[PDB]
């Protein structure tokens, strides 16, 4: 029996009309959605554009050159034995490239969400008025009004506007670009000499090459999330809690996606099955989505005018079939259909893909077959929301339901099950390779240091666009934490000058800490924090869920920040939900404050609380 | 766990196994037809200011000419109908009507003994069982409309299982506040005021949140095969009349407020398909009884 | 050693001993003849574009004229036919049809009351016992075609004893692979796929080589005297209809998938020769029940 | 846990929605009546040397006089019947027969054109779900008779859940060895060979002891309303002919070995009440198709 | 490699070559028509309350007016039919009946001796061979429904080859669990429950994964030309009666459970076309034997 949600849905009027077929040479025919995966010309053009964006921001020549510098920095961290990140090994270098790019995009998205919270909290009175006065308008229209009363940097919710507002660092990672020119299948036969091991360390196995050719990261902008967050929000606190709840789920999926590459298994590929010789009025489509950043998959079937879907777990497969247990059913889907198979990479999460599938199922009678095909493929392949305003709102309402506490899917249960299954796979693959080949060969190809995106020791390069009296400001957001333990932070600063005086500022709820290091080309430890099982830390006597680090350098060239956990495979923290975020509230308004290194005296350095300063002039104490 | 059941569904006493053949079924149909003529003749006597129409119909019913100073009770036909009614209700009631008397009375008028020509709708709500956790309280009141009051005192939300049986056709559930209900091993839907249910779908689970009590009103409809002459209003009036006169006062029997409750209770018992056939004949007999006494009253 | 037997041959319940006289045998045959006329009256009504053929057929069967708004149940003949079916199945089922009613209905038409005019072939295969050594496992599945699966786990070849009873006329054995079968003292022949046996020949010995399991499929034919109007297609339909209607719902009785299994099981029981006579009358009663109820569904 | 299901119940394809009105149902009934007369005319043409019965039967059926050197094809009625049969099987099959042609052919004979006069018994067993513990193996084979082979390799006895749906009326289970069966949350009886069950009672639990495997043979009876002229033997033969003649090759349709399991599979799908109505009309069309094609091959 | 084949396809013995001319085929047709009238004479006798309808039909069949004391046996026609039946089964059977007697008996009724007017569908499943790798086990059981149980113990998945011959028109495969099957040198599709195959396509490869056994159930349909009067229900009953009476007890012959297995086995021999024509005449002879012996049991 298909799952039936009692969600209220707006009526949908199709462009095709009562006869459910568009007329030739009409304005509606020109604005109709059309298939992108099925059409070869579009599926080729979009891959080329996706590759171009990756090479613009991340150049292989630059990343190959920075390997020597990055290896030295990781060595200088002085990690314990068994926790060292050796970038001289090819597999470790390849995994670091994937990890560093994925973390930078996740960090930037988290940074923008933090600023968006600050603008909402500053304008709480106006925001509260909008939410309660305007409850009948569409979710997209509510987002436009909310982004206007607050002085948001990105005030556009349209797809074209979001693309323009997005900058380098949030571009999805194109997997095939990373794994280009890397040697595969180096063969040393029964040799344990140092020369043979050196050659062995320079190559990767075929499995890692296959994993990278099927990888494409998904990072959701805050402007995308504000529409689901404001569908039923009544107060500003509820809206902020919804925004934080969604990004908690999103971040947890990103860590799982990186964990898939670390284990020795190959990741499945999303594909579409179409008839070999399509016949008019007898066509069918089958869509199989294996999201890399997720714990659940989707199978959608379009036979006639009927839409049927199934949600299957990506863990526990016996290798006899590519589908796990079914968690939510929406009809009967036949995955044994015979036809041409087309491979694609999804640009939306499982929660986003399912929301449109539920909305499309309710609109099957009111929408033509072509509209269902066009709207689904555009969103899966290009993250393009449907132009039908009523259908778009229905998708956002379902998106809120799948994330709320009353979701039909228990996301926490499935995410935890996926972590346990992935850990077992790594042990099985390592043990199997430890028998067939040596322990040394097993360590090269399956490193134990790389576990998940927010556990492995990773670096994040900082970009600087703000200059205060000659000092460039580099910003890094410490936290939030999905793991508990002891975490160390280090900063690497490269400057053209021979001798340089650079400063670091750590901002909390009440006061900030200012440090001076004056050491170049070597990591310098700035902060050591202890995170409890609830993900909060005690920074100068108060509980903090996140902090802000600002680095000031004169004539800077590159500033890197290293994040390090004391023990490998740090225990995880249960993912926060809406109730958890509402219960405890932290003020982030102080992250906007800045200091001027040039006008700094010796007494101003150290830990100082806000009451010691005047309004403004946070550099100099009274 | 705590179990709650409808009061009227509990312990249906066995129905009689006599006077259920074709000859007896013809006698009940004949009595109903003749009783209807008796009540119409009395109306005609009032409008014509003449006793001829009533004496004319009483002679056919009672095989005797009415005489002054003798109470008009219906003759031998009334004696047979009243005692046959008692036998239908309970198996402990005696069978005291001879077969010669049944055959003679069944020949008075030509009519079929068919009891499956038509259908009727009965509104008793069968709630076989309601299973609840430890920290919750469940109360069921009413038969035509059943109100189930549930209060949760525990820390978290509890699940209450509803069993409506297999006989009822449709059950409509209306709640004081929106609530979630779904079948076994099915994801819960959004909160809704009303639910239309098929009792054959299986046990139903209701989420009871912590806080103010939730009251669910239940209405049910079932189809039972009845003869074309069946009239629900006349049957119900006869049931109350038979109770007042004490014909249903038998040892080890259960008492019901309405014929709707009586027929549904017997349907849900074991071998209920066989019991419901006897109850249908009783309903037609009660219709004849109601029309007979209203024509011939006693102060 | 282990003993394996067919499921349907186990504990045949006693059958009824009433309505087996000549007068009641005529009633069953008369009911079958008149119930058939109801079925053909439907076709004749379409050809003539009138209900006259059905009125004549129903009036003879039920003794009342058909009437609209009245459910056509078949009258007194249908009631008597239903009750005699109940009495035939079980000895504890009460016999509630008076003899004077049986005689009156039997006079409606003139038929040959002999229930031994003809014969029929029954396909249920009786496997009374399969005797197997300690180290072998035997499983029997099926009634129309019995598949016997034997597996030898011991070191040496084993001898399996097959007992097919004495009632069956011929039994045909087919194996997945060629096998050797012989009588108790006869020498073993060369392995071959199929064997034709007479059950009265004696117990049969089958050698079971070590290795892959051997599956033997059995098919039997049995001849039972029946009335000439007997039709196996109609009896089987009536058997299913009676079971669904609850005519066989009585305590301390066995239940069978088909009338083929029921008659063979009673044949192999003690006092089998006089039990099959009652079962044959039940079959003709069930044949009339199927035709009458399809024409007049209630 | 593990789950097993009957193969024929998997993925029933949608049926056609054309030619289901009263007039179209009259055409199917007329074709069945006239096709039956074609077969009967051959025997009448043997009793009397004349070919008048066949000429009359063929002229009514084909609207033309039969000729010696011309192939007998059935005329316009044969083409209409073949195309109408294709439409019922799948919703993707085109409906190309004009309604004015259907109405004209329905006027050749006066028949009821009614689909719910009588009933018939269908022998497919709907084992919807068998749920088994971790250390047990369950295999289901067969459609008319289903044998479920269960083996327990665990330490203790295992409980196996049987779900037979809600459509079937009666199910009879016979085991190779005596076994224990009871409803959910009910005390378990003594071991016995055969069980008679009502599928609506609920899921059934079977105790599987550790040791030799236990095989349960299942048979089911289901009652479906059909016309009075319905004949199961003719429908089954017509079903096989249509599959061999290519009438059922449409993209994305399921295939079945018998018409018995085709109608039961559609009955267990959602909106199965409405699907059976169309399938019954297809059965009478197949009954007409068989008789017509045997009389007039190719 | 191991080869497994169907039991009933092995070694079809040669059929007789006598009584296949036009005159002899007319005699078989005459006997079937006369025997059919003999059975229907019993029903007509009951309606008329007299033996006149039966005496008329027996006089035509046996050329003598029966006496009450004499046991009716069919006369010369019954003897001729019996000896003709024995001759068809085996080439070793003598041809006792002279041609003069056949011609005299063929003139009693006016019916053609044709045998190709109509067709029939036969359901025996011709699994000619199954070739399997070394570490796998394959067993074939059944004729009307062929169940192939395959279990492999090797580490890798095995490919099993199925050959269904060239005669059969349609073969439908159903599995206990979804499996992979494709034609020779064709891409393997996704796992499905059911497959519809044309045997002329070629050998079929089944992927057998390591683990629990996989069971495939097979049904087949074959079209064989037969007379219009052919009735499979009566032919199969006559086949069992002929075996029971010992009409087939000849040296160096094979034995089959049904006439379906007999005719399909002969069709797969080298001279299949010539053999089938003889077997069809045997079927009509067996149809007449079933009717004649049921009316006149001896």
């Amino acid at each position: 029996q298909a799952y039936s949600s009692g969600l209220s849905q707006n009526s949908i009027i199709s462009l095709t009309g009562n006869d459910r077929t568009v007329a030739d040479g009409t304005f509606n025919s020109m604005i109709m959605p059309r298939a992108v995966i099925a059409n070869e010309r579009e599926h080729f053009m979009k891959t080329r554009i996706d590759k171009i964006e990756h090479d613009l921001n991340r150049s292989a020549k630059q990343e190959m050159m920075d390997r020597q510098s990055l290896a030295e920095d990781y060595n200088a961290l002085n990690l314990a034995v068994g926790q060292e990140i050796k970038l001289d090994i090819a597999t470790q270098h390849q995994l670091n490239r994937l990890g560093s790019a994925m973390y930078k995009a996740d960090h930037e998205r988290e940074t923008e969400l933090t600023d968006l919270i600050n603008r909402i909290r500053e304008n709480e009175v106006t925001v509260n008025g909008i939410l309660e006065n305007q409850k009948a308008i569409t979710a997209a229209e509510r987002a436009d009004l909310l982004l206007e009363v607050v002085a948001s940097t990105a005030k556009s919710v349209s797809a074209a506007g979001r693309a323009a507002a997005d900058g380098s660092g949030v571009v999805p990672v194109f997997g095939p670009s990373v794994a280009n020119g890397i040697k595969v299948g180096i063969d040393i036969a029964d040799s344990v000499a140092e020369a043979a091991i050196a050659v062995k360390e320079s190559g990767i196995i075929t499995q890692l090459n296959d994993v990278y050719h099927a990888f494409q990261s998904v990072h959701v902008a805050p402007n995308d999330v504000i529409k689901p967050a404001a569908v039923v929000a009544g107060t500003s606190t509820e809206l902020i809690g919804n925004l934080q709840a969604i990004y908690s789920r999103l971040r947890s999926h990103s860590d799982i996606g990186f964990k898939k590459a670390t284990v020795g298994d190959v990741i499945p590929n999303s594909y579409m099955i179409k008839p070999v010789n399509s016949t008019e009025y007898a066509s069918w489509q089958l869509y199989v989505i294996h999201p890399v950043q997720g714990s659940l998959g989707l199978v959608v079937q379009l036979m006639g005018d009927a839409l049927t879907y199934n949600v299957f777990a990506q863990y526990g497969n016996t290798s006899a079939s590519e589908f796990g247990k079914t968690v939510l059913t929406g009809g009967a889907t036949n995955t044994a259909l015979e036809g041409t198979k087309v491979k694609f990479q999804t640009k939306v999460t499982a929660q986003q893909a399912l929301a449109l599938t539920m909305a499309l199922k309710d609109a099957a009678s009111m929408l033509s077959q072509g509209e269902l095909i066009g709207y689904f493929e555009q969103y899966i392949n290009l993250a393009l929301e449907p132009d039908n305003l009523s259908l778009q709102d229905n998708m956002h309402k379902y998106h809120h339901l799948l994330t709320s506490q009353n979701s039909p899917i228990d996301w926490n249960y499935h995410d935890e099950e996926m972590h346990k299954w992935l850990d077992s796979r790594k042990t099985t693959n390592y043990d199997a390779m430890q028998k067939k080949d040596g322990t040394v060969i097993a360590d090269i190809h399956i490193p134990k240091v790389f576990n998940d995106l927010r556990n492995t020791t990773l670096h994040c390069k900082l970009e600087g666009k703000q200059t205060i009296a000659g000092y460039t400001v580099y910003e890094y957001l410490i936290g939030p934490w999905a793991h508990y333990g002891d975490i160390d932070y280090s900063v690497v600063v490269d400057t053209l000058n021979e001798e340089t005086k650079w400063y670091c500022e750590v901002i909390g709820i009440d006061g900030h800490l200012l440090i001076e290091k004056s050491v170049q080309h070597k990591p310098e430890k700035i902060l050591e924090l202890t995170v409890n099982d609830s993900g909060v830390t005690s920074f100068n006597g108060r509980n903090h869920d996140r902090l802000k680090l600002k680095v000031y350098v004169k004539d800077s060239l590159s500033v890197k920040v290293f994040r390090n956990w004391i023990g490998i495979n740090a225990p995880r923290v249960k993912t926060k939900m809406f109730n958890d975020h509402i219960g405890v509230k932290y003020d982030y308004s102080h992250f906007d404050k800045n200091i001027s290194p040039a006008h700094l005296t010796l007494t101003d350095l150290g830990w100082h609380t806000w009451d010691q300063y005047n309004a403004g002039n946070w550099t100099n104490i009274k | 766990a705590n179990r709650a059941t409808s009061a009227f569904l509990d312990n249906p006493h066995p129905v009689g196994v006599n006077y259920v053949d074709e000859g007896s079924r013809q006698f009940v149909a004949v009595a109903e037809l003749l009783a209807s003529k008796l009540i119409d003749s009395s109306r005609e006597s009032d409008e014509s200011n003449s006793d001829v129409p009533f004496v004319q119909a009483y002679s056919k019913f009672a095989d005797d000419n009415p005489r002054h100073l003798r109470v008009k009770t219906g003759g031998k036909m009334a004696n047979a109908l009243t005692n046959v009614i008692r036998s239908y209700y309970s198996i402990n009631a005696p069978a005291i009507v001879p077969q010669v008397e049944i055959d003679r009375l069944a020949s008075k008028a030509t009519v079929s003994g068919d009891m499956y020509n038509s259908y009727a709708i009965f509104n008793s709500v069968p709630i076989v069982e309601v299973l609840s956790p430890a920290r919750t309280t469940v109360s069921i009141v009413g038969s035509d409309r059943a109100d189930v009051t549930m209060l949760n005192t525990g820390a978290g939300a509890a699940n209450i299982t509803f069993n409506f049986g297999q006989i009822a056709e449709t059950v409509i559930l209306k709640g004081s506040v929106p609530f979630q209900l779904a079948r076994l091993n099915q994801p819960m839907p959004a909160a809704r005021f009303t639910y239309k249910l098929r009792p054959l779908d299986g046990p139903f689970i209701v989420v009871l949140p912590v806080g103010n009590p939730l009251v669910i009103s239940a209405t049910a409809a079932t189809r039972i095969q009845v003869p074309l002459a069946f009239n629900k209003a006349l049957v119900e009036s006869g049931f109350q009349t038979a109770m007042n006169d004490g014909l249903f006062d038998i040892q080890n029997v259960n008492y019901y407020s309405s014929f709707d409750e009586f027929i549904i209770s017997q349907y849900h018992a074991q071998d209920g398909i066989n019991r419901v056939s006897t109850c249908v004949i009783l309903g037609l007999a009660l219709q004849a009884y109601d029309q007979m006494r209203r024509a011939l009253p006693v102060r």
